[PDB]
Parts: structure tokens; C-alpha cells; sequence
RNA sequence: UUAUCCAUUUAUAGGGAUGAAUU
RNA sequence: GAGAACUUUGAAGACUGAAGUGGAGAAGGGUUUCUUGUCAACUGUGAUUGAACAAGAGUUAGCCGCUCCUAAGGGAUAGCUGAAAAGUGUUUAAAGGGGUCCCCGUCUCAAAAGGGAAACAGGUUGAUAUUCCUGUGCCAAUAGUAUUAUGAGUUAGAUGGUAACAUAUAUAUAAAUGAACUCCUUUACAUAGGCUUUACACUCGGGGUGCGUUUUCUUUGCACUUUACCUUUAUAACAAACCUUGGAAUCAAUUUACUUGGAGAAGAGGUUCGUUGAACUCAAUUCAAAAAUUUGUUUUGUAGCAAUAGUAAUUCGUAAUUAUCCGAAGUGGUAAGGACUAUCCUUGAAAAAAGGAGGGAACGGCUUUGUGCUUUGCUACUCUUAAUACUUGUAUGAGCGUACCAACAACCGCAUCAGGUCUCCAAGGUUAACAGCCUCUGGUUAAAUAGAAAAAAGUAGGUAAGGGAAGUCGGCAAAAUAGAUCCGUAACUUCGGGAAAAGGAUUGGCUCUGAGGACAUUAAUGUUAACUCAGAACUGAAACGGACAAGGGGAAUCCGACUGUUUAAUUAAAACAUAGCAUUGUGAAAAGCCACAACUGGUAUUAACACAAUGUGAUUUCUGCCCAGUGCUUUG
RNA sequence: UCUGAUGGAGGAUCGAGUUGAUACUGACGUGCAAAUCGUUCAUUUCAAUCACGUUUAGGGGCGAAAGACUAAUCGAAAAG
């Protein structure tokens, strides 16, 4: 069934490193490899390709984004201010 | 080695040729002999 | 090596001036036949036959103005 | 004593940048009449990873106007630009994310990247991943514009200087914890030979002023003067203060 | 079990000295080293190889098969089918969308 | 701004209202 | 042979044993190679041997490499410094090519494992062979004319397919024009994981060709049966790419895994690239029905080389013919390919060289007018592949390497030194296994010695009654199970582990038995390929992963979080590093740090999520008071 | 939610080889050897191992730091 109670994909790390270190990478695993939404077809199938490069599973067209999220709040706010003019 | 340069091979041949003894007729009237295993000609 | 049974294309080569060599087998299927071979300057012309009479006819259809030879 | 580790770095034998796989210098388009008096639009064909840096690069094709032909320019990509979009560079370029504009033409409060601190520098400031400067003021007479850099510093740059509109991509890269020595090794393998560090206090006194002793301590104050020579500048150089800050 | 031996003068199994042995009419196992498989030319839109061509090395492609080099069409197979039809379906699209503009500009 | 110094380039257009485009 | 434990031959007993004293290997060596002769010294005993000595001989390339390209980088040029020596290498390139004015552009070296024109088989020598010989190919190159043909297109260039797709089978499938200028592609690239294909490897039973225990049993134990480079071969399936069309929903195709889709799926029809380069009647026919030509049923061929070369058994002048060469499969050991999935604060070379394209400078002829142009008559014409023959130099094919060792005595360790020193291959049995152990081809039976005796002592082991650490600084050393299956598994914990915790049982030997896939007929019955379980017996010296191979556990304390690194030759650790934490400096070519005699340079192909300089050293919880002193730092 | 059902991550584990060198403070210590031999031991998907090429040269280099290494030479190499 559910093999890991709380560790999740950090189970690859065993008991090494701090529990709080793994639990602070906890805030980020469930979204680093996540399938985000592509705005050129509309299927939530974008994948982490490199540090700042992102790709969906349909377009084969690449987007510059965040380190482990497709968009970061800092850039979204800036785009909002620019677009409101 | 099997693969070698022309100058190296010519020098090897010259050093081989310089390793024969004094001719018998001349002796009837040498110190610089090497063995391949004893003294290396340093090339 | 060119396995062939069409007759017109095989008799087409009957004018090529540079074919020289011929090879005669005696192969027993179980029936005595032969697999005649001729010489081609760019491939290895060898014919598999089906009829002994046909093999006999086409080993004489050759113009004999050149060499004769056989491995056996 | 002998020459210390920090002193040997300037010789540049093994401390030169590991740059075998780098894709090229990230530079803005060279200043041209077209860029000086209006938009010129280039198409970003591809977004590449430069092994040294964390910020992805944009391969923008510009069709040259002095001859038949296209020209390839490698520009640090802001967060949001995508393969196939058209990017306008120039005085009359519209103010949108990724466009290259003169600094005095944009309104104030806008976030910018790839800042060029002297006109014609084709990009000098604000280039690390996730970094952005903000336009905090236009001079009343023009020809001068005030920005706030990611360090919090406040700078005045002439209004003709160009910059990219938006923030540098791959933002937040320093957030995830480096779990192990291995990925730090891989990180610095494509940058430099600055890792591992080795404490100067664990060395011998011949190689470091912190070295020596029976108990592995510095022994003398670690705040060194700004005028200290090369083999002496090892502690906290010209430190205005020490200890935890208070905000 | 029989045993092997190399001939090509490059005795390190690099990716240009890949070995395959087959039995010879003499009765013993000799070494046959194959050439390197070469990549295929691709389209610029969605990163796909072009069809109607094969992928010989440059030396062999200097002698390659022409009808298996390019399709006799427009650019010659520079674009895959699903993207060259997209290019077409956009082609006169823009040529209509420009024409409507200067007409409606008055 | 002429001495002097710095940067950029292919020293490549006088100031104001994801398809191409050379002979 | 004067002389034989260590020269040769034959017989035996053994070893190396699939990770080899085996074949090829580079570096290094340099004639140690081969034949003949030979023993003054050497070959730590002998020696007739030899890598010793002496005389001769031996290395054959258009296809194997170098040579070419570029990389980390080296040298140099212009400058600029410097007394020079030297340092640096565009820091005000007046610096080689293209096409026909312009465009482009430092030079040179650096890879015998990176990129790359093109070769295979058989045979041959005392010593060379993918180099020589036989045969069969391949690649690059090839100046001006008169003949030919083929194919095309034409009185400036085709084909269908509702579509994807494909489109010229002459000796060869060449035969669908093209400048400047430009834009792509190939070369060209990481790791991990499994799936799949194919070749090779190995193996299985009944067919063709030989040896054997058999006091006792035997269809008896075993042993010898091939096919290179050369063909998109066609295939075929599957891998993937691609169109009409159903237009799903009571979503569907599917993979080992997830992958995909209303920007097209069930479901249907349809077509290239990628493999292995005989497979499905592939190249035909005997014959039938379709029809101005196809589908099916029968005969030839180890799909085409190909057997005739090579290999093998019995006779036979000492030179030969003989006959076989078959149906199939099964395991997955090694390679390569394919389509995928995953990983990176790591994204995993370049150039020579080749190709494709956009564009449209220039495109049918003979002769004739005036000045490449209008023009008058005729219109057959032009290229692609192969050449034929006269003309320039002679119009193919440089130069270098090629023997042998590669350690076991040919290399480095002063040596013929138990040391050191860069790939592939792998049957059984046993196995999880390229482990260990034994054998099979190949190699060896040699080690600076041999006999005899066999006490002490040494050294490398083995076993010891009863006790079981009483020994000793200290359980040092050795013993103790240790594989697999089933069961069971505590404290503590960062919830991931601890854990093979701890602790049990079985496995022996045999008679057994039973159960778990692909191939077909109108719920059933026939051909043919597993190793997982189970309980009843009995049995055998109450004992069995039988050899080999293979954890000792537990309770705690100290240190270091961990993986890692270190004093080559006395210290491997608690030391170093490490992630994490924190501090400091720096907004740039008038900056921070550092190099340099100067010139100039590294960081820097960089830009505060950066660089530089420190301290501490996972996580958790904390990190108190002191600025007097010494430092550092800021104002006036 | 758990109970069962499907899979291939990790500077994960054992373990040959490779790379080393914990202990016997074994042998040897006029050695096979100016560092070897035997058993035992650590290590094997990565901060991994190896080869060639290449860069850094002596008050210099290089150093996961031992005053380590820089050709049997190192708290300043070797040669004159």
C-alpha cells in the first residue's frame, strides 16, 4: 500500500542528512518534478528539463522559468505590473 | 616498438652494424661492443 | 551470385563480349542435374536449374568461342 | 613562509575558469542606428544551458540590416521568454517582458535585468539567476536614471543605457539545500578549482597566518586592514563589524 | 569455446572499433568491425528527422541515393509533414490577414 | 575638448510626427 | 654427445583451467627474430641448451596506421615592455582564399585509443603477411577532340496516389537545369534502468562419417558434419515516424514500466525509415481459373556467393575419386542496434570534410545582315554512365612504419630480481556468479641446484581428553554459523532505519505423487517447450548449504554526523574534507581578491541567487554577559 | 485510512576484480624486494578507477592539509 508514511520521495536519501534538511527539501520535491500547465496547448504536462529551462509533453517548445517551478512569484508580479500599463 | 620513425630506425641499424667484431684479416696484422640486454643505447 | 529463371534477360547477356569462364556441376537432388555458371566482370553469374533438359539446352546455347573449364 | 593558497590564485595555472563547454559570452546586441532609433525584432530560436552559470541563455537570431544575413546573439534569458517569440530591441521597443529598452525610456518601478552600466557595454549588471534591478527614478531633465541593484545599492546610469525588461530566469536556485559534497564537487567542476576550501587554521604557519599552534585557533584578531599585503589579507578584510547582524 | 583476436590496429574498444565476429569459410572466427551508425537530418520546428532520406556517414553520403536524399517538394523535406502542412496553413493565412488590414484601415 | 584615460564594434544609416525581406 | 636430473623424441603421472606462462595487444627495448654452426666466458648445480658466441638471412600496403582535422594546449607574427636575455601574444592587422569589384579571413604545431576514402576469403615462408600468391572487390584521381550507346528530359526540364508515401532494375536504378549571396544538416557526443531485435557463443535429440570398460548390464561411454568481403535482395514482423475515417463518455489504443489522443482514439483501412542480409514460394515452373496479364497447387536451389574453396572417413601407382553435408529447436553468455523511462545548482568538444536547400545571374542549333543584340530559311535536339581512340610530361595509386618480446628471462627496478607496468574471449559440473574447485582447445611439466636421511630448532599448517580467557596491557592469534527457504525479530529513531537485529526449524538419501505456457475442431477432446511448492513413506551408522565457497552476536560509554581523503617506506585516526550555519569585502575596467621587473594579466566566455576572504562543521535545541585592552572600522 | 495489488531511486548494502593497506606489531629483515611475501582487512555508480596528451618549476609549484609530494633526494629538489 502506502509504503512511506511521511518521507515520500526523499526515501532515496535513507537516514543520511538532517531530518529538517530533508523536510525542507520537502517543500520542494512535490513541485520540482511536477507536471505544470503549458499555455500553448493546455495540458498540465510541463517537465523540469534543466535549471531554468522547462518543456511540456506536447509542444516541444521551450520556456525560461524558475529553478524548480515553471514560474516564480517574483517574475509573475513583475509581469503583472508590466501588463497593467 | 613496431612503429618507429625513419631516423630512429636508421640509428638502430647503425648501432647494430657497429656491434660486429674486428675483421679477422685486420686482427691478423673491439672494446665498444654492447649487448642489447646489458647496456642500452639510450634512444 | 545471381539466381535467375527468366529466359529473355538471361539470353540478353549472350552478346556481352567479355564473358569467358564456364563452370559445370553434376548435382544429384535425391535426379542428376547441373548448375551451370558463366563469368561476369562485375558479379558471379551462376544459374540454378529445374529441368535437366533445360540445363542441357542452355549449356549449349552458349557461343563456344572462348574457354571451357570445370572445378571437378 | 611560502606563498599562500589565495596568493597562488592570481597566477592562473589551475585556477583558470573551467570553460571547455561554455556556449559563449552573454552579450547584448552591439549599438546600431536601428537600435538607437527604434525597434529591431529578433527571434529567440532556442534556450540553452550554459554549464558555468545557473541562468539559461537565449539564442536570438537577428536579421542584419547592412547585408543579407542573420546574426546570432547569446542573451541571458529573462524568466518568461520562450522559443519562437519575437523580442524587440531599441528606443521605440514596446515595454514588455524580455524586450531590450534604453533605461531612460521605461517608467519607474519596473524590474529589469541584463543592465548595462555604461552605454555600449552590451550588458554588464544584473546577470545572475533570479536577480533583478528596479528603476527607482528618472532625472527631471532626462539623460540620467536611478536604479536599485540586487545588492541593495543605488546607482545612477545615463538614460541611454540599455537593459532587458523582466527578471533573470532560473530564480530561486539557492533555495534547495545542497545535500552532499558530491553535487558541490559537480557544481564547482564546471566553474573553478575553489573547492574544497580547507581551513587556514588547520594548516601550518608556513602556509597561512592562521596556521600553527597546539589548539587550532587564530591567535590574533581576524579582522585585517584594507592596507594589509597579499600574504596578510586572509581574515575578514576591512571588516566594519563582526557578529550576527541586527537588521 | 573459441577465442578472439583483433586486426584493425586500434586495439581499444572505442565507439569506432565495435566488434562483431562471424564464422568464415576457412572455419575459424575472424573479426569484422562495423562502421559508426550516423544520425539523420531533422526538421527545425518540432525536432524530428526528415523522411525520404537515409543517414549514411559523410563519406557514404558523398555517394548516397538521390531519391532517398530528398523529396521533390518545395524545400525538399526540410520540414516534417505535420509541421510543413502547419506552415502552409499559416502561409496564406497571414497573406489574407495583412490584406484585410490595409483594406479596413480607411 | 585637443592632452590623457576607459568601453564597444563589422569602428556599418544626419534630428524631430517561430514561415521572407540581397542582385 | 667426451660427458645428460634440468638438450631432443616416445610412454606415463600431473599443472596452467575460461580473470591462463593462450592468441593478438600499445609504451619501452632494438635484432633479442630465422637458419646453420658452436661452447673461451655467461646461462649463481650440470649443460651437448640458450634471449650467450660466430656467419649469413629476414620486415613487400592505394584499402592496416602515420601523414589530414581540430582539443586541452605549445611556438611564433604585429605590437608593447626590458640593457639585453626574455615576458605577453591584436593591447590603433595597411593580414591569404572565393566568386566576378566586393565578400571572407593571424600563421604554425599538438591525438598511431577523438573526427577520418576505400578489402575480404583461401593459400604460401626456416623467418613477412587482411602487405606476398589466387580469386573477387572497393575508394580517390583522371587535360583538349571525333565516335558510340543507354536512359531520361526536350522543337528550357516527369509520376501517381482522396494520404502518408513513393517514384528511372541500361553491365550500374545516371539520366526531374542552375551564378553571386544566404540558411540548415551530417561529422557530433553524459549517466542509470529495464524491455526488445539480430549476429556471434554455448547446448539438445533422432540422420552421414571412428575409438571402448563389458568376471556382470547395454539401440552401450563418447567422437568428426563450415561459407568472407559482395545485393535497397525482396521480405516480414516488430521498433518508431507519417493520411483517409469512426468521431468514443457506459473514454479508448495500449507498455515490463507509461505513453498517446477529438492540434485524432476504439475500430477500420494506408504508406518510409532500423535491424539482422533467407526468412515468407524469394528467382521460375507442372497445372487451373482470372484476363489484351493475377491468384492458388506441384518440381529445382544448403535465397542469390556456396562448393567446386576449406574440413572430414575408407580404399587406392605413389596421383585419385568415393559418399555425406538434415529436420529442427533450446539457454541467454558477449557485442551492437532500436524504441523508451529516469537523473543533474553536473546538460555531458571542436574542426577538417560532405550534403540539402532558399534565390534566380546564364539555357534549342546550322548559315546569313548590320552592330553579346533584331532579323531572314531549315529545325530533328541537350544532357546525365560507361567508355573507344589522337593531343599535353608518361595521365594511377607518394613517403615512412611492418621482424621479435611485451615480461613467463627480451621494458623499469645495478640482474635471466616472487616487485611494477595500458584490451577481448569463455563449456560442463557446481553456481546467483567472468567467485572457488576439476576438465576441454592452446600452453607447460620451468623456476640461482639435485640426492639421501629425517632428530633438535625454525617456519606454514592440522588435531587434541576435562575445563573454557583462569592467559594477556588488551580474547593478540585461532575457533565458533556463515548459502538458500520458511518463521520470528527489541530498545531506540531524524519514521527513512535499526535488521542478516536477536533467535529458531529445514536442507541429508531415495520411492513418490500431484499442481502452475504456445499450437485446433463444432462445452469438449489431440502436437509440443518450466522449476517453484506440498504432504505420506521408508531409509542411512539420530546424520547431511557434506568438498569449495561463506556475518559471530548482544548491553553500553567516548569521538567524529554520514559517503569520502590523508603522513609513497613506522602514526588511516577522534586528523582533513564535506553538506549545513555564520561573518567580511566588492556595483567594475579609477571595483574586490590575486599575479607581474615592466608591459600586462587570472578570477572573467564573470556581475551580488556573483566572485573573493574566513570561522564553525549533519539534524534537534541553544548559542548568555563584556568594546575597558589589542585589532578592524566611521565622522569631524 | 489501512489492508492487501503494480515499479527501479539512492554520493544505499554484500561482494570478486580494480584501487588500497586494518591486524598478525606473522614471514623476511646479509630479504625475491633500498617496502616484498602470506593470511586478514577496506573499497566497487561514484567526491569512482585507469591510460595517453597537456598545464603549474625551487624561497617556486601543488597540497580534501601529513611540513605531504615535487624522479629512492624536501622544515626549501637536483646539477655546476
Amino acid at each position: 500500500s502506502r509504503r512511506t508514511k511521511k518521507v515520500g520521495l526523499t526515501g532515496k536519501y535513507g537516514t543520511r542528512y538532517g531530518s529538517s534538511l530533508r523536510k525542507q527539501i520537502k517543500k520542494i520535491e512535490l513541485m520540482q518534478h511536477a507536471k505544470y500547465l503549458c499555455t500553448f496547448c493546455g495540458k498540465t504536462a510541463t517537465k523540469r528539463t534543466c535549471v531554468g529551462i522547462w518543456k511540456c509533453k506536447k509542444c516541444k517548445r521551450k520556456v525560461c522559468g524558475g529553478a524548480w517551478s515553471l514560474t516564480t512569484p517574483a517574475a509573475v508580479a513583475a509581469k503583472s505590473t508590466i501588463i497593467r500599463l | 616498438g613496431s612503429i618507429k620513425r625513419f631516423r630512429l630506425k636508421q640509428r638502430l641499424g647503425k648501432c647494430r652494424r657497429q656491434n660486429r667484431p674486428v675483421p679477422h684479416w685486420y686482427r691478423l696484422k673491439n672494446t665498444k661492443r654492447r649487448h642489447w640486454r646489458r647496456t642500452k643505447l639510450g634512444l | 551470385p545471381k539466381q535467375i529463371t527468366d529466359i529473355r534477360k538471361f539470353l540478353k547477356i549472350s552478346r556481352k563480349p567479355d564473358t569467358t569462364a564456364v563452370i559445370i556441376m553434376k548435382k544429384k537432388s535425391k535426379t542428376v542435374i547441373t548448375k551451370l555458371k558463366l563469368r561476369t566482370k562485375k558479379y558471379l553469374y551462376t544459374m540454378v536449374f529445374a529441368d535437366r533438359k533445360k540445363a542441357e539446352r542452355i549449356e549449349n546455347s552458349l557461343l563456344p568461342s572462348l574457354k571451357r573449364i570445370y572445378y571437378p | 613562509g611560502r606563498v599562500i593558497r589565495g596568493q597562488r590564485k592570481g597566477r592562473g595555472s589551475i585556477f583558470k575558469s573551467h570553460n571547455h563547454h561554455r556556449k559563449g559570452a552573454a552579450k547584448l546586441r552591439h549599438l546600431d542606428y536601428c537600435e538607437k532609433k527604434g525597434y529591431i525584432k529578433g527571434l529567440v530560436k532556442d534556450i540553452i544551458h550554459d554549464p558555468g552559470r545557473g541562468a539559461p541563455l537565449a539564442k536570438v537570431i537577428f536579421k542584419r540590416t547592412e547585408k543579407y544575413g542573420k546574426k546570432e546573439e547569446l542573451i541571458i534569458a529573462s524568466e518568461g521568454m520562450f522559443t519562437g517569440q519575437y523580442i524587440s530591441c531599441g528606443t521605440k521597443a514596446p515595454l514588455s517582458v524580455g524586450n531590450i529598452l534604453p533605461i531612460g525610456k521605461m517608467p519607474e518601478g519596473t524590474l529589469i535585468c541584463n543592465l548595462e552600466h555604461r552605454t555600449g557595454n552590451r550588458g554588464t549588471l544584473v546577470k545572475a539567476s533570479g536577480c533583478y534591478a528596479t528603476v527607482v527614478g528618472q532625472s527631471e531633465d532626462g539623460k540620467k536614471t536611478k536604479v536599485r541593484l540586487p545588492s541593495g545599492a543605488k546607482k545612477t546610469i545615463d538614460a541611454k543605457a540599455r537593459a532587458m525588461v523582466g527578471v533573470v530566469g532560473a530564480g530561486g536556485r539557492i533555495d534547495k539545500p545542497i545535500l552532499k559534497a558530491g553535487v558541490a564537487h559537480h557544481k564547482y567542476r564546471v566553474k573553478r578549482n575553489c573547492w574544497p576550501k580547507v581551513r587556514g587554521v588547520a594548516m601550518n604557519p608556513v602556509e597561512h597566518p592562521h596556521g600553527g599552534g597546539n589548539h587550532q585557533h587564530i591567535g590574533h584578531p581576524s579582522t585585517v586592514s584594507r592596507s594589509a599585503p597579499a600574504g596578510q589579507k586572509v581574515g575578514l578584510i576591512a571588516a566594519r563589524r563582526t557578529g550576527l547582524l541586527r537588521g | 569455446a573459441q577465442r578472439v583476436h583483433y586486426r584493425r590496429h586500434n586495439h581499444y574498444n572505442t565507439k569506432s572499433n565495435k566488434v562483431r565476429p562471424v564464422r568464415t569459410p576457412g572455419g575459424k572466427l575472424t573479426i569484422h568491425v562495423v562502421k559508426k551508425k550516423a544520425g539523420k537530418p531533422k526538421c527545425a520546428d518540432c525536432k524530428t528527422a526528415i523522411q525520404g532520406v537515409k543517414a549514411l556517414r559523410p563519406a557514404d553520403n558523398y555517394r548516397a541515393r538521390r531519391k532517398n536524399r530528398t523529396v521533390a517538394r518545395a524545400y525538399g523535406g526540410s520540414i516534417c509533414a505535420r509541421c510543413i502542412r502547419e506552415r502552409i496553413m499559416r502561409a496564406f493565412l497571414f497573406e489574407e490577414q495583412k490584406c484585410v488590414r490595409q483594406v479596413l484601415k480607411e
